[PDB]
């Protein structure tokens, strides 16, 4: 927990609000796929939240031509 | 119910943002506060717009503010430095 950085409180709000169950056995590789998946779940949240933000408060966003 | 419980919630749910997906979604002022409103963490019946969002951290008891500074070293300072840097009036 200390290594990857997450507090007991943070794992609890995840399995409260975000729906992701930290409660099973966690080894290295499962922790790996779960971090991937949990992070990706936030960019799926992003999508759904930027539909509630209907009003024009957009500074800049990712089209095609200005790529990193 | 309580102000500091809600502040504790917000800092918990944001600390997550900060270390998982990082400076990408945190950046955009609207997107950040919209992530908190998505899951409906409400206070005094009100969903936290930029007034109410900063005011629960700003109008906070010095001792309970410092408690967060104290215990949540990187987590509190994380949201702190980003909110005073990004979020104006």
């Amino acid at each position: 927990d200390v290594l990857a950085g997450l507090t007991a409180r943070e794992a609890k709000v995840l399995r409260m609000r975000f729906g992701i169950d930290m409660n099973t056995d966690y080894t290295l590789e499962e922790v790996g796929k779960q971090f991937d998946v949990t992070r990706e779940r936030i960019r799926q949240i992003e999508a759904k939240a930027l539909r509630k933000l209907r009003h024009p408060s957009r500074s800049e966003v990712l089209r095609s031509f200005l790529d990193d | 119910n309580k102000n500091i419980d809600t502040v504790r919630e917000i800092i918990t749910v944001a600390s997550i943002l900060i270390k998982f997906s990082r400076e990408d979604i945190v950046e955009n002022r609207a997107n950040f506060i919209a992530f908190l409103n998505e899951i409906g963490v409400t206070h005094e019946g009100r969903k936290l717009n930029q007034n109410s969002f900063r005011k629960i951290v700003s109008e906070l008891t010095q001792e309970d503010k410092k408690t967060l500074i104290d215990e949540f070293n990187e987590g509190f300072e994380g949201v702190y430095r980003y909110l005073e840097m990004y979020t104006n009036k």
